[PDB]
């Protein structure tokens, strides 16, 4: 149990669900949430946040201290007839963030919505630095909902990244820990009921005389009953992704987090501009290269380096050097060269 | 590495042995000394390991079905461990961690069927560990061969699989799909509202932490009440916005094209009248406003038509057809020097909806406010009767005009014959002989016969 | 030990068990959903949106006329009933044909097209000839008549499917009777006297407009339309009277709101300065404006407590028409009374 | 030489009884208006046919009888001037 759980049990904190009815406590809680959200999202205008939080159709789940002090909360607008809800804000005060209230708050919100209505899917426009939190809380960047369900209903947010989470029916997320632990305990007990690793077999009969020679694993009765095969033994050492998947994932997360790679986040639309495809015969963006990497089409790091260089070249080709597009492209080039230089392996691939 | 797992490396060959069958030395002299099967097969020893007189344990990978025939113990354990780490629901990462090229859909369905949606509860499987039917049903070798074949086939397919299509630009909702700059039909909200500057007074409001009630008086402290009083006005502004929207939705004021076209089609005076009557829509529903406007238009059209007919009657025009002809000729003359309601009311055939009182006799307005055939005599060719030819046509009954046409006789001679026959019959109690009527008519025998039969059938005379 | 699933909710359950279900230890009481303008129509908006929107300025200017405040200028549109004398006149057939008056601008009268049978402009209404001249050849020509009054009397009969059986005529004594020989100009006078005796015609002045063509085909249409117009004017008057009844209370509410809003603005702007300067005690002005606002609201606004002063009746609710027959009947009766009084004055 | 008039009291009393004093004023007004020459056959029929409708057919017969009496009296004595007392 994390500190949040014990604080809740002992009454240190407490959750409240409040809407703009017009009472006294509701207004205080809503104003506190408004202040926190304004603090955490300085880019968006304050009037927009004030209008959204104080609306009569949105809800709000907040965590309130004993002397009526609000630490954090979430806002959402449920579309009851469409079987999905939109999350419009989320934040926790920086000073109190270290405690780890985010998981507990998300679990409470999911449980409340599950036990009060019949919604299934959550759609949100995640921030550029909350993607890790959202991913750890079950969300995914891939959308499995039809275009008709959520088009014209939710609102776009420039600089966001849409995500979707499908709740698992008839589970209690608050008690996820104990339930999952008991399931794991039963699985482990079942495995132990058959595992033969507890038997201390004597040394190999071939080695009993003091001579050590190669022995076929299948010859030994225990190993033979274990089903060991050379094919599986050699196969189990091959990771699913590429051996450099982790390092390239670090680099990709670093570049996506970087505010200098915003223009390349999504591809250019054919409707908005017509000459973009006519001028560039190899239009490349971060999404396309990421998908191709997922396909393992990039056999060598030279492929990724060339893809980045060609992205920069296309950006400079379609947009003039004087315009900020090409300057930002060159700055992002200086940035990925910085990151590569931080990697000794790829430092030698920079041309003169 | 973000993964919280532990990587196990052999103490001789320095090769990962976490996901493979290995052998560990059980001698106390060796602590956490793991030997890979090749190491314990080739017998490469290091440190204090003695492969000659020290017992060893065999670490099995636990490769056999337990819950699902297509899934083994290792895959289920990885599933649950990822749920612990990646969280229960983030299916992509957990599926990748498990391995076996099980797409997120297959992993999701497997977990659902085995743990969430099953004939089972958080105590897994049927009853207890004592049930060992599935493990003995299929030998380990067969399952391993099937797994190897499936993995090889999937790897070959992926190598030969087509490249993924590049992601298109994300499908932005763009709620402005309505035919109006700044309207969101899916949310029923405008982008620029009635008093969009109403937030300018409450977008900087902050509240003292933990306050709300005076520690001494028990009443809200002055600053608190002043702050509260400036939220009531904001709520009232929101309510006014809502009422304005509610009025807008009714009457279909969101159809610019239809309303503009209908307004264009109308004439000048009707347009002025509608523009004058526009403001009162707020107090009525759709049907009431439609009835109001239609009544005004009907009154105007009736006035125009009555004036037109009064103008006609003074020029000696004695029929609607000639009236229209004269109007056309007057248009042509004034040039020398679809039809409107006023042009429909004066048509030779009146509209159906003008043949019954609008408000009935007892003062309650209506809810919807706004024959003897004479045979054709031989050698008789009927002649059409025209208002210009027949002077007194407008008096003959419908049952007699057909006879007049069929008999080739003008109205006034027919009336004179009727009068003479009536006098002759009445003089003698009303009974007369057929030759009597034949002589009285003073025409061909068939004509007099037919007129006499018509009269006797009518009942104004009796045959002797 | 603990329950692993979510218990479903049930109606009319205790608050503590509600919080047990929810686990959030609170919840809103009023869902506030009744203030929704209406549930989204639940459609498929994925259809390609139009590429030509109309500037919001044009739409705002288009809907502005529907929401302007009521004024005495538009309180006179209604309360006006129009003209009610000229439409109800019945002119007689004119003398000069339209062609002649048209020709009365140049030398176009040289041609006379007087109908040969329409001499004296009255082809009808002139008895001529007798049964002696009746002939098959002449039967096709309207050279013989019987006079207007006799024609009207004879055509007054109706054909059914004898009617000349007189009470005492069956006697041979009546059979022996003789008669004189009158003429149409005398028969018409005799019939006039007879109908005078019966009572179907007015008694003569204390001591017949057949040339006006008052039954013409145009006259029937004119009478029909005059009836329709007199029918419609009363209904219009009733509707306008009801609208007058509502507009006055609406105006009173306008006059109250226009003074409430000024106090709202003053109390709102007397606090922004506190945030601006960031201060200290609440000012005397800010203390005494709140009491004034609350006094005004709580006392005066009680008069307007009726819910209909700010709402627009909806069709979906049912018979929400403000033109119910039970009141339209009385409004129409009062309007008819006023019309009769005006006619008597006029 | 001129024969006597024909009694008319019964022929009119029967008509008044048959029509019914309820709808009688409309019938009288329409008939007098048509006689004066302010209607056409269409309007007169439209206005009077409902009043004279019957299954036994003793209303149209009385109407025709009254008209025939009025016409046939033409060749008899001139009555005493003034509205008849029996009205």
């Amino acid at each position: 149990e994390k500190p949040a759980v014990i604080e809740e049990r002992n009454g240190e904190i407490e959750f409240r669900v409040v809407n703009n009815d017009g009472e006294r406590e509701s207004l205080i809680i809503l104003t506190g949430l408004k202040c926190i959200f304004q603090k955490q999202l300085p880019k968006m205008p304050k009037d927009y946040i004030a209008r959204l939080v104080y609306d009569r159709t949105h809800l709000s789940i907040a965590i309130v201290k004993k002397p009526l002090e609000v630490v954090g909360g979430i806002t959402y607008r449920p579309f009851k007839n469409r079987k999905f809800a939109e999350i419009v804000f989320c934040a926790i005060s920086s000073d109190q963030q270290v405690k780890g209230y985010g998981a507990h708050l998300m679990s409470h919100l999911k449980d409340y919505v599950k036990a009060t209505t019949n919604i299934e899917h959550f759609l949100t426009y995640a921030d550029n630095y909350a993607i890790g939190y959202f991913k750890k809380q079950g969300f995914t960047k891939e959308i499995t909902l039809d275009k008709s369900v959520w088009m014209g209903y939710i609102k776009d947010y420039e600089g966001g990244t849409i995500m979707q989470c499908t709740m698992i029916p008839r589970i209690r997320y608050l008690e996820q820990g104990r339930m999952l632990l008991k399931q794991k305990e039963c699985v482990q007990a079942k495995i132990r009921a058959f595992s033969k690793s507890h038997i201390v077999h004597p040394p190999p009969k071939q080695w009993r005389n003091g001579n050590v020679t190669p022995i076929d694993p299948l010859s030994i009765d225990a190993i033979r009953e274990s089903g060991w095969s050379p094919d599986m033994d050699e196969l189990a050492r091959q990771p699913r992704h590429g051996p450099n998947y982790n390092q390239l994932l670090h680099l990709l997360n670093d570049m996506q987090n970087h505010a200098s790679s915003w223009p390349f986040l999504v591809p250019v639309n054919k409707d908005e501009v017509v000459d973009y495809y006519d001028i560039i015969k190899e239009p490349m963006d971060l999404s396309t290269m990421e998908s191709k990497l997922e396909a393992d089409q990039y056999q060598t790091p030279e492929d990724f380096i060339r893809d980045a260089k060609l992205i920069f070249d296309n950006c400079r080709k379609y947009n003039n050097e004087n315009t900020p597009y090409a300057k930002s492209a060159n700055k992002l080039e200086k940035f990925m060269w910085q990151q590569i230089r931080q990697i000794p392996e790829w430092s030698h691939l920079e041309p003169s | 590495s973000g993964e919280g797992g532990v990587k196990y490396i052999c103490d001789v060959c320095s090769v990962d042995i976490t996901s493979t069958v290995r052998i560990r030395c059980a001698d106390p002299a060796c602590h956490d000394y793991d030997l890979c099967v090749p190491c314990f097969a080739n017998g490469s020893s290091s440190n204090a390991h003695k492969p000659a007189t020290h017992s060893f344990r065999v670490i099995e990978q636990n490769s056999f079905p337990i819950f699902d025939p297509d899934w083994g113990a290792d895959e289920e354990l990885l599933l649950l461990e990822g749920a612990e780490i990646y969280g229960l629901g983030s299916w992509a990462d957990i599926a990748d961690h498990i391995g076996g090229y099980r797409t997120k859909d297959e992993v999701r369905d497997h977990y659902l069927k085995v743990y969430i949606e099953s004939p089972n509860f958080p105590l897994p499987e049927r009853c207890s560990p004592y049930d060992l039917e599935l493990p003995n049903s299929i030998s380990r070798e067969e399952f391993q061969a099937r797994k190897k074949r499936r993995i090889e086939e999937r790897r070959e397919a992926a190598k030969n699989a087509p490249p993924p299509q590049p992601k298109t630009k994300p499908t932005a909702s763009i709620p402005a799909c309505h035919e109006i700059q700044g309207y969101m039909p899916g949310r029923l909200e405008f982008e620029t509202e009635y008093c969009n500057e109403a937030e300018e007074a409450v977008q900087l409001m902050s509240f003292d932490p933990g306050d709300g009630i005076n520690p001494r008086t028990g009443e809200l402290e002055p600053e608190m009440e002043l702050k509260l009083t400036v939220m009531e006005i904001y709520n009232n502004r929101l309510t006014q916005r809502v009422e304005r929207k509610k009025v807008i939705f009714e009457h279909n004021l969101l159809e610019y094209r239809e309303n503009t076209k209908a307004e264009k089609k109308r004439s000048r005076e009707e347009r002025e009248l509608l523009n004058k009557a526009k403001p009162f829509a707020r107090m009525m529903n759709r049907h009431d406003f439609e009835q109001f406007c239609q009544g005004l238009i009907d009154e105007l059209n009736l006035r125009q038509a009555i004036a037109q007919l009064q103008e006609w009657r003074s020029m000696r025009i004695g029929d609607l057809k000639s009236g229209e002809k004269y109007e056309q000729e007057k248009a042509l003359r004034i040039q020398k020097s679809p039809p409107s309601g006023a042009a429909l009311l004066v048509a030779p055939e009146l509209p159906a909806r003008y043949k019954e009182p609008i408000i009935d006799a007892n003062g309650f307005p209506r809810p919807d406010a706004n024959k003897y055939v004479p045979p054709p005599v031989p050698g008789v060719q009927p002649m059409n009767l025209t208002q210009d030819n027949a002077p007194d046509l407008h008096l003959l009954t419908p049952e007699e005009i057909k006879l007049c046409e069929t008999l080739r006789i003008q109205p006034k001679p027919y009336i004179m014959i009727k009068e003479q026959i009536l006098k002759e019959a009445v003089k003698g109690n009303g009974s007369l002989k057929k030759k009597q009527a034949k002589e009285i008519c003073r025409l061909d025998s068939q004509k007099g016969g037919r007129i006499f039969d018509f009269m006797v059938n009518a009942g104004w005379v009796v045959k002797a | 030990p603990t329950v692993y699933e979510i218990r479903p909710v049930l109606p009319g359950m205790s608050e503590e068990e509600i919080k047990e279900i929810y686990s959030v230890a609170s919840y809103p009481k009023s869902d506030l959903a009744h203030l929704t303008c209406g549930e989204p129509p639940d459609r498929d908006f994925s259809n390609s949106k139009p590429t030509n929107q109309i500037n919001f300025s044009t739409f705002s200017s288009y809907i502005e006329p529907y929401f302007r405040p009521f004024t005495e200028e538009d309180l006179a549109f209604l309360r006006e009933r129009g003209d009610r004398v000229t439409p109800f006149i019945m002119p007689k057939r004119g003398k000069k044909h339209y062609t002649e008056i048209w020709a009365e601008e140049d030398g176009a009268m040289a041609i006379d097209s007087s109908p040969p049978g329409g001499r004296d402009r009255l082809p009808p209404n002139q008895a001529r000839g007798s049964i002696d001249n009746m002939d098959d050849e002449v039967a096709e020509t309207d050279k013989l008549s019987v006079g207007p009054l006799l024609t009207r009397l004879l055509q007054a009969m109706r054909p059914e499917n004898p009617a000349t059986f007189m009470p005492e005529s069956n006697t041979e004594a009546w059979k022996k009777a003789t008669h004189p020989k009158l003429d149409y100009n005398q028969v018409d006078e005799r019939i006039k006297q007879e109908l005078r005796h019966i009572g179907f015609l007015p008694l003569p002045p204390s001591s017949a407009e057949y040339d006006g063509h008052y039954d013409d085909e145009v006259a029937a249409r004119l009478r029909v339309l005059q009836a329709r117009l007199r029918e419609q004017i009363l209904l219009n008057g009733a509707r306008k009277a009801r609208l007058t009844e509502l507009v006055k209370e609406r105006m009173a509410y306008q006059e109250y709101q226009t003074i409430l809003e000024d106090l709202d603005a003053q109390v709102n702007a007397a606090y922004l300065k506190r945030t601006r300067t960031m201060g200290p005690g609440i000012g005397d002005l800010a203390r005494t404006l709140m009491d004034r606002r609350r006094r005004w609201i709580e006392q005066i606004g009680a008069v307007f407590d009726d819910e209909g002063i700010t709402k627009c009746p909806r069709v979906e609710d049912g018979d929400t028409s403000i033109f119910g027959r039970e009141i339209m009947a009385e409004l129409i009766k009062r309007e008819k009374e006023a019309w009769d009084e005006e006619v008597e004055e006029e | 030489l001129v024969p006597p008039r024909i009694d008319l009291e019964p022929i009119y009393t029967a008509l008044k009884a048959a029509i019914g004093a309820e709808q009688w004023p409309v019938y009288k007004e329409t008939l007098t208006n048509f006689l004066i020459g302010r209607l056409n056959q269409a309007e007169l029929s439209e206005r009077i046919d409902p009043i004279l409708a019957s299954q036994d057919g003793q209303k149209e017969h009385l109407h025709n009888q009254l008209i025939a009496a009025i016409y046939a009296n033409v060749t008899r004595e001139m009555p005493d001037p003034g509205l008849a007392p029996w009205v």
